[PDB]
């Protein structure tokens, strides 16, 4: 059951032959990320959504192996949804942190999911970062991805206590812009989500957004046929 | 060897085009799947998806839509996350209800790259990313779409092209 | 110790019917961090010769430096006579070939006008081997450039400069190491002309 | 390397260049020598800032002192080419100097100079230069002040100095191998080389 | 399943595994995470019972394990590999998901009677 | 060592210890359950399937009412092959058993 | 260890190359109108062939029906792939040649060590896979008849032994042994 | 102890003993009904409590399985509570984590029925003593209403009632149903039918009503990405029901 | 790529309680991932843990110990500091082949007043009047011995810890930031924070 | 199998001179080959060297430095401590790829009074008021800083060195034995020896 | 590529660049110092001794007054061997030189 290792030996035989930032402000927390996805040096898919939704007021953004981040995040989202239904309560961010880190620790870091989890619960706002090995830390502001260092510089330079909603959005967006210009892995547009204690989460997709028609018949055709559904 | 073929998918105006260089393009209802990589994995995945989609049709009395099939392939691929299938698949189809053309591309373990313009996979893709972008435009007609998709495939590299309409599919071969 | 680095980027040479073109991006790179946004990747060596060594910058700058010195010595020994493109090609081959067992990792291209006035472009294997070619590109995004051009070429020096602009504009769109600035050198019997155009910053 | 200086940062402004470095030589994880000056004035018009192996830094320092001595019987570009040749040649000898060097200065004609060179001989110029850990932290911050050549004339001494000092504070906070004490040198075409010592990050 | 004709060899045919090719001695090179991950749940459960024994005494683990054995052995459904509904409650997995649940994972030896014999060791 | 087949029977001239010793145990059980001597093809087949599972150039000879004179060689890698002539103190094999010459 | 396959208009011709000296290696009869030839590692390859023979024979006894060559080829492909899941791949190459009585047409299939199935007009493995395609591709034709095929095989085998086999044919009459290479 | 003889066995008349007894428990249980309208579905039931001191908010008989699906029961609450917990879990393992979307009503009902059926042939567990009126909406099948019995047999219903007042309410729904019913009209009918069945006091506190109808973005909890729209299942508050009753 | 806890931690028993102190800087290589970390982990109301080594294994172990102690508390009342150390040993030792955990346990109980238990990477348990661990502890071994005294008061112990960790922070760059301290006493748990401007100049 | 110098050495400038101190234990692994070694090496009458790292390379270098200084002395009189450090750097640096040498140089001269130069394994030269090196020095970095003062008298410096090396000896077993100290002053070279019974109880 | 010898001459049908280019330089010097064309045996021998010293499947063909038509193959490892038939656009070689066919 579960992940099978069904072709580990066969694959071995054959072989032998982004920027994410979280900013906590006075009445909530802000999570922002870029929208460039790269398959190696190539830009596989621009305009990509990197802000996952564990719950309505708990949002996640990750780096590393993409599939691993998507796989666990969706899995934890189901547990949060089920647990909330079971307990008939608004889920806590700490809840997601415990199962998320316990799950990653179970796989010895082979599941390469590095995540930033931000959300608001009845006990207040929270902002956590999670590594593939399960280690976590809590901070007022965080950054992740290849452009983390560039983004952190902006955060450290400008961040201050009890930021306002407008300032945090500008700070997070500005931090992502720094990674976009200075890091190759980051680029395209910026996705911003704002979670507040007493309000619904606002997902600001595309918050910032910084002929060869050949004549018909050019390509020769050997034969044509009609396929039936 | 028959391994390493190249497959490309493009989105047009109320139509999609999927082409490839034994056949690597398979359809389960009105959704088309193209797989590039090891031939053994290509054969295995088709049988698995035929097994899964056929049960889906029987249980639900409804054909699987491309959007739903996209998640099914991703979940199936993530299984065997350790020792995955050495394949890069591409799905192309039109949703029966909304009629919105849909295409997507995956990595070994199912990372959904739901590009709105074009999708490529397999060997020699690095050359085909740029050529598709230089030639691609939004909202091509089915006939104009064929020229753009065929020209990118042939010059980048027989070849076969599928033009998928709402209730009509055209299969073509190229020199 | 690893003596060899990398800087990315791309170069392109086209041998027009009469004119010759050499183009390359201006961006310098190290493992995802932009070292600088304007480093001239294409050089003019005089005598209607434009040279560019892509790949490892420290290998490339040395090769052009030694080649330029050879040109000066050639002028002194040959009564300041012009250096032919073919003569320069073999001269560079000896320079490249002079370090076989410790070679330059540079795919260099020289463009100019051969004796009769037609466009000339020579591309050198890192171990020296060269061949006369109508058009050639080298570097990271070389594979993304040649296929597009071949469609539209296989033409004046103002409509090819359009295709090169679009070609590099296409490469910068899907490739991250492609630069944020385009350098183009145009060689004609009139002389050598430098043109610069801007590309995407990120 | 054994004893290393973490980072140097610099930026060219309208009327000159500014270069800064922290006064620490780190013995691995140990902040052993918090008195190591790493900015080397080479005259009234240039400063050489060095990071990496401190032992190799002191070998660079004498060559610069010999350079003034042998000549006195200099320009910023003049000094860089001497260093670049040494750095390249040490690489060619498979005996590199484990350093990254920024040469900051003002030419006698008023032209501003900022060039980088590392153990591999790779060199590049930029409106803002930083070495090691400062290439990822300060360089994005400084680039916001001068993103391109056109911004150089629009940046004054105070703005450039403020940006440099601010970059040091961010650099110090997130750099484990850094120190609160740093030296800052301002070279201006009018007021000459201004050199500030043991500034405190706050 | 050992061969009936010779009680010293695996029954290559009844044990449908792709021939005798997957021989016993060769199932030694394994993924590093396979062994730890396969019996991760078992280790946590046993560790949990040990703490109950240390604090609550041997009575509590006996009551926990006896209830589970009652549920497991009284539940025989040869047409479903899904865990029993009451098994989740006892294990406290009634509001949790795992890859083992999402991915639960032949003409010859998959018949019901095969499980009847194994269930009863007949 | 060598052995060959002929009209009159079979001629033989000149870890492994136990496996042959243990195999002598299994043939005893088979000789008992079926009450008839195990054939050479079976005996070689049993040995072949085992050396495979535990990857010993053993050979087998015999003379049976139905099978007749047969020689089977079992390679250490599990290769089983019949042989009219085998080559790698004389014995002679008949239906009544072997004879020491 | 050479295995060959030629799909003539009414039959399939399979050929195979032969301390221990004898006077039917690398082959197994899965069905009266199906023949399977294999090459690869000694030992690991014969147990797989024996196992496949048992399963196909078991199906034939159970249904009292002749499983089609296409179905047999698919079954081998899945078992071979299923075998490699939990072990390191082993060099095996299988040729399945059979006559489809229902369709009254011969069929030949090639299965590689990784478990990929190809329907072929002709196929080969081993030392025969480097040059022999240069001859078969030039001389092979679809409407070639059995007697012509063995001239081609006799021709082909001749080139094999110049740069350097027991032959069986599957037809509506069933498996047949041949001395004329 | 390798085995346990089946609790449920056929009688000489061909009837399953425990199954029929389980249906009786549902029959003796509190009444619950559902009505399928042209643009929505209604599921209603009335809360019987041991004492008035009980918190009516905790006596939630109508529950959410998926944002577009809801269920109500008549019989033994504990059995229904366990089933809902498994039904929600199954909706994620079987379908959502595989197809990325919540299952349709018919599939979810089938999987709940499978859970109830496997208890009908087992040596340890008696059959579940509940019948669930599962109402939901599907993008293709549209609005639907299913009734699943202890035997595991589920039937789609335009309008149905289960419990003590099943026969009386079902006949009343027979005379007051049509293909042209509006969701607002269905709620009025449901409240009426429930009034004859309920013994004692009839208000919004003794009655809870849930509806499958138009989306509720206000209940989604977040904004943006319009392709992700709200839920359809809404549990009317006691305040809303009281306003409906006076009308 | 596992995250190792670069720490400078310290626990000191004093007259009527125990004090647990630690830095706030966690580093991945030379980078400071977070400079406001709370390395003082609560396993019980009067028992506090501090982690050294891998951040993942220790965090998992700490959760289990809190789980077991909470399980113990519900049955036999508030545990002793010795009991918590025993719980740590079982997890740390029996998993020493898989988990890289180093722990310091400081707690208060009526029977034994304040107590400190240190668990190095080997898994052994040693009861000490005071304990220091982490990368920065190697630089104050000779200072704590010379200045530590038995049955000190709160003010002296707080000053003693401030001086001790100031030097470890000064010399070890893997440790730094704010000095967070927990005072465990019969009066109750008390939290203290000292910023760099308060202890560096000592 | 090269013998590495397990040492705990220290040099301290004071009011009217400099004091050089070191242990007497040299260890091969866990074995103490000799416990009465004289690690204080004389390169000149008023200049004394102390070695860290490999015992062979440093001994060879020390002999050369004494040879060169004796050569210098015969020509330009008694050298300065700075000159001796310069000699060490040339040998240590230019042979850094082959010789593993770490040195501390303490000397007295009329022009500069007492001076201390420390040369870590990298070959760099750093002038300091006081210096500590060796394996046992890592345990007193935080003690010497807190207690060291400028322009101390002989008694305080002797006591300061005794306390400092007692702790390094206590915690580091590679260092131990008798504390031999050299007092360099205008009055002349003075030798001191302190046995374990004299400093352990401090 | 292939080449063979016949009564009428030689037939040829279809790092290495310089070595052949450089070898063309040495033969020029030899053609000058001795004032007579370098023989094939010498030219192959020179090439063979070099590829050996710097361990390039080069071949040599020619037609000389005394040597006549000869073909020499030089392996990348320094093996030199004469050949009547060589196999691995047509040219014909005569005493007056090659002819492009």
């Amino acid at each position: 059951a579960g992940l099978s290792f069904d072709n580990y030996q066969r694959n071995n035989f054959l072989a032998e032959n982004t920027t994410i930032v979280g900013v906590k402000f006075n009445n909530g927390v802000v999570i922002a990320a870029d929208t460039r996805s790269t398959q190696g040096p190539i830009v596989a898919d621009k305009n990509c959504a990197k802000l996952h939704r564990i719950s309505p007021k708990i949002w996640c953004a990750g780096a590393g192996t993409a599939a691993d981040t998507e796989a666990v995040t969706q899995l934890i989202g189901s547990n949060i949804e089920l647990h909330s239904l079971y307990t008939s309560r608004e889920p806590r961010v700490v809840s997601a942190l415990q199962m998320l880190k316990q799950h990653l620790f179970k796989y010895q870091g082979h599941i390469g999911a590095y995540l930033i989890v931000a959300g608001v619960d009845p006990t207040g706002s929270h902002l956590f970062s999670i590594h593939a090995h399960g280690s976590t830390d809590v901070g007022y502001y965080l950054s992740l991805g290849s452009g983390s260092l560039a983004a952190m510089a902006v955060l450290e330079s400008h961040w201050k206590q009890d930021l306002t909603k407008e300032e945090a959005i500008k700070l997070a967006s500005d931090a992502i812009q720094a990674g976009i210009w200075n890091d190759l892995g980051s680029g395209s547009n910026v996705d911003v989500c704002v979670m507040e204690i007493g309000k619904d989460a606002e997902y600001l997709r595309n918050y910032l957004t910084p002929s060869y028609k050949f004549p018909r018949g050019t390509t020769a055709v050997l034969k044509e046929s009609i396929v039936n559904i | 060897s028959i391994n390493g073929g190249i497959v490309v998918a493009m989105t047009g105006k109320d139509c999609v085009a999927i082409a490839c260089d034994f056949e690597k393009i398979f359809h389960y209802g009105h959704v088309f799947l193209g797989i590039t990589g090891l031939a053994t994995d290509v054969t295995t995945l088709n049988e698995m998806f035929r097994y899964k989609t056929n049960l889906y049709k029987l249980k639900e009395e409804r054909a699987i839509e491309p959007e739903t099939f996209t998640q099914l392939v991703s979940s199936s691929l993530y299984e065997r996350r350790f020792g995955p299938y050495f394949v890069g698949p591409v799905v192309a189809g039109i949703n029966s209800k909304s009629g919105k053309p849909f295409i997507a591309g995956f990595d070994l373990i199912g990372c959904i790259d739901e590009a709105k313009d074009f999708i490529v996979s397999g060997t020699a893709s690095d050359q085909l990313f740029g050529m598709c972008e230089s030639l691609y435009e939004p909202n091509l007609e089915p006939e104009d779409l064929f020229e753009t998709i065929s020209q990118a495939l042939l010059n980048a590299a027989g070849a076969v092209v599928y033009i998928i309409k709402k209730d009509e599919v055209v299969k073509r071969y190229l020199k | 110790f690893n003596p060899y680095g990398d800087n990315g980027g791309t170069i392109l040479g086209i041998a027009g019917e009469d004119f010759a073109v050499l183009a390359g991006d201006t961006r310098n790179i190290t493992d995802y961090s932009i070292n600088s946004r304007y480093e001239p990747k294409v050089f003019d060596c005089g005598d209607n010769i434009v040279m560019s060594a892509n790949g490892f910058a420290a290998d490339g700058d040395a090769l052009v430096k030694r080649f330029k010195n050879s040109v000066k010595w050639y002028h002194f020994d040959h009564n300041d006579k012009k250096l032919s493109i073919n003569s320069a090609a073999r001269n560079i081959q000896h320079l490249l070939y002079g370090k076989r067992f410790f070679p330059y990792y540079v795919h260099t291209i020289i463009a100019g006008l051969d004796e009769d006035g037609k466009g000339a472009v020579y591309s050198f294997d890192p171990v020296g081997s060269y061949e006369r070619e109508q058009c050639r590109a080298g570097g990271a995004a070389a594979s993304l450039i040649m296929p597009f051009l071949d469609n539209q070429v296989n033409l004046s020096v103002e409509e090819v400069i359009k295709l090169v602009r679009d070609s590099f504009t296409s490469a910068t769109e899907r490739h991250i190491q492609v630069g944020d600035g385009l350098e183009i050198l145009i060689v004609t019997k009139d002389g050598v002309r430098k043109e610069f155009y801007e590309l995407k910053r990120d | 390397p054994i004893v290393t200086g973490t980072s140097v940062i610099s930026m060219k402004y309208d009327n000159g260049v500014i270069i800064a470095a922290d006064n620490l030589g780190s013995y691995g994880s140990l902040l052993r020598f918090n008195g190591v000056e790493r900015l080397i004035p080479v005259g009234d018009n240039t400063v050489v800032g060095i990071s990496g192996d401190i032992s190799d830094m002191q070998h660079i320092e004498r060559l610069l002192k010999d350079l003034v001595t042998e000549n006195a019987y200099l320009e910023p570009s003049y000094i860089f080419e001497y260093l670049a040749t040494v750095m390249y040649q040490r690489r060619s000898k498979m005996n590199p100097l484990w350093n990254a060097i920024i040469v900051a200065g003002v030419q006698s004609n008023g032209d501003q100079f900022l060039r980088y060179v590392n153990l591999l001989g790779v060199t590049y110029s930029s409106p803002t230069l930083a070495t090691g850990f400062g290439a990822h932290m300060a360089n994005p911050l400084l680039r916001k002040v001068v993103d391109r050549e056109s911004d150089i004339p629009k940046t004054t001494v105070q703005v450039a100095e403020e940006a440099i000092v601010n970059a040091m504070r961010v650099l110090y906070y997130r750099d484990a191998r850094s120190s609160r004490n740093f030296s800052l040198a301002i070279i201006d075409k009018n007021t000459g080389l201004t050199f500030k010592k043991n500034l405190q990050v706050e | 399943v050992l061969s009936s004709a010779v009680p010293s060899l695996p029954d290559t045919l009844r044990q449908q595994e792709g021939g005798a090719v997957p021989l016993s001695t060769q199932l030694n090179d394994r993924h590093p995470l396979e062994s730890t991950l396969k019996n991760w749940e078992t280790t946590q459960r046993q560790r949990q019972m040990e703490q109950y024994r240390q604090i609550f005494g041997i009575a509590e683990p006996m009551k926990r394990t006896m209830e589970m054995e009652i549920v497991n052995r009284t539940d025989f459904n040869p047409l479903s590999t899904n865990g029993s509904i009451h098994r989740d409650i006892l294990l406290n997995k009634e509001c949790s998901i795992d890859w083992e649940d999402v991915y639960p994972g032949t003409m010859v030896g998959d018949d019901v009677h095969s499980k009847i014999e194994k269930q009863l060791g007949i | 060592t060598l052995a060959f087949r002929f009209q009159g029977g079979i001629i033989v001239a000149v870890d492994c210890q136990f496996w042959e010793t243990w195999l002598g145990s299994q043939c005893r059980l088979h000789e008992l359950r079926e009450k008839e001597r195990i054939s050479v093809a079976a005996a070689s087949k049993i040995l072949s399937n085992l050396v495979y599972q535990y990857k010993m150039g053993t050979m087998i000879c015999g003379y049976t009412r139905k099978e007749g004179p047969t020689i089977y060689y079992v390679d250490s890698d599990g290769t089983r092959l019949k042989g009219d002539i085998f080559c790698v103190n004389l014995y002679h094999v008949t239906e009544d058993g072997w004879i020491y010459h | 260890d050479i295995i060959l396959g030629i799909r003539v208009q009414d039959s399939v011709i399979l050929a195979s190359s032969k301390g221990i000296s004898v006077l039917d290696d690398k082959t197994r009869q899965l069905s009266p109108h199906t023949l399977m030839s294999f090459a690869g590692e000694a030992g690991d390859t014969v147990q797989f062939a024996e196992y496949i023979q048992a399963n196909i024979q078991l199906y034939s006894i159970r249904e009292d029906y002749e499983l089609s060559p296409q179905a047999v080829s698919s079954f081998v492909r899945q078992e071979l792939a299923k075998s490699i899941r939990s072990r390191r791949p082993y060099q095996v190459n299988v040729l399945i040649g059979g006559y489809d009585k229902k369709k009254n047409k011969p069929e030949l299939y090639q299965i590689d060590y990784l478990g990929t199935k190809v329907e072929l007009p002709y196929g080969a493995h081993g030392y025969s896979g480097f040059y022999t395609f240069f001859l078969l591709d030039h001389h092979y034709r679809p409407d070639m008849t059995t007697e012509e095929g063995l001239d081609l095989l006799k021709l082909c085998v001749q080139e094999l032994e110049k740069r350097m086999v027991i032959v069986k044919i599957v037809d509506k009459d069933g498996i047949r042994q041949v001395d004329d290479f | 102890d390798r085995y346990s003889f089946s609790l449920t066995t056929f009688s000489p008349s061909g009837k399953l003993g425990q199954i029929d007894y389980a249906l009786t428990a549902v029959k003796q249980g509190v009444t619950s009904l559902g009505i399928k309208a042209t643009n929505g579905v209604v599921i209603a039931t009335e809360k019987k409590s041991s004492s008035p001191l009980a918190m009516s908010e905790t006596l939630s008989k109508v529950s959410l399985l998926t944002p577009d699906i809801g269920a109500v029961y008549s019989g033994m609450g504990p059995d229904y509570r366990v089933l809902v917990d498994k039904s929600r879990k199954v909706a994620h393992t079987s379908y959502k984590r595989i197809y990325g979307e919540y299952p349709p009503t018919k599939l979810l009902v089938s999987e709940v029925a499978k859970i109830m059926q496997e208890a009908t042939q087992s040596g340890g567990v008696r059959p579940f003593g509940v019948s669930l009126l599962i109402a939901g909406h599907d993008e293709f099948n549209g609005f639907s209403l299913y009734q699943v019995d202890p035997s595991g047999s589920y039937f789609p219903w335009k309008a149905t009632a289960i419990g003590k007042g099943s026969v009386a309410a079902k006949t009343f729904l027979e005379k007051r149903w049509n293909d042209e019913l509006e969701l607002e009209d269905a709620i009025h009918i449901a409240l009426l039918t429930l009034k004859e069945s309920v013994e004692g006091e009839f208000n919004g506190d003794t009655i809870e009503l849930a509806i499958i109808g138009d989306e509720n973005p206000d209940l989604l909890g977040y904004t943006g990405i319009p392709t992700d729209k709200g839920p359809r299942f809404r549990k009317l508050t006691s305040q809303e029901i009281n306003d409906r009753l006076e009308a | 790529g596992e995250v190792s806890l670069g720490t400078s931690i310290m626990a000191v028993t004093f007259k009527d309680g125990v004090i647990l102190g630690a830095d706030s800087r966690t580093t991945t290589g030379a980078y400071i991932a977070n400079r406001v970390t709370d390395k003082l982990t609560r396993v019980h109301d009067k028992i506090w843990c501090c982690r050294s080594g891998s951040a993942a294994d220790t965090q998992a172990i700490a959760d289990i110990v809190q789980y077991h102690l909470e399980l113990y508390t519900s049955q036999y009342g508030t545990p002793s500091t010795e009991t918590a150390a025993s719980v740590f040993k079982e997890l740390c030792y029996e998993n020493k082949d898989n988990l890289t955990a180093g722990i310091i346990v400081a707690g208060y109980d009526d029977k034994n007043k304040g107590e400190v238990y240190t668990i190095p990477l080997g898994g052994s348990v040693h009861k000490l009047p005071y304990a220091i661990a982490g990368s920065g502890s190697t630089f104050i071994y000779g200072y704590c011995d010379k200045n530590f005294r038995e049955n000190m008061s709160k003010e002296e112990t707080v000053d003693f810890i401030k001086h001790s960790l100031s030097q470890a922070i000064k010399w070890d760059g893997s440790s730094g930031g704010v000095i967070r301290m927990v005072v465990l006493t019969a009066a109750g748990v008390e939290r203290l924070i000292f910023y760099p401007d308060e202890y560096e100049q000592l």
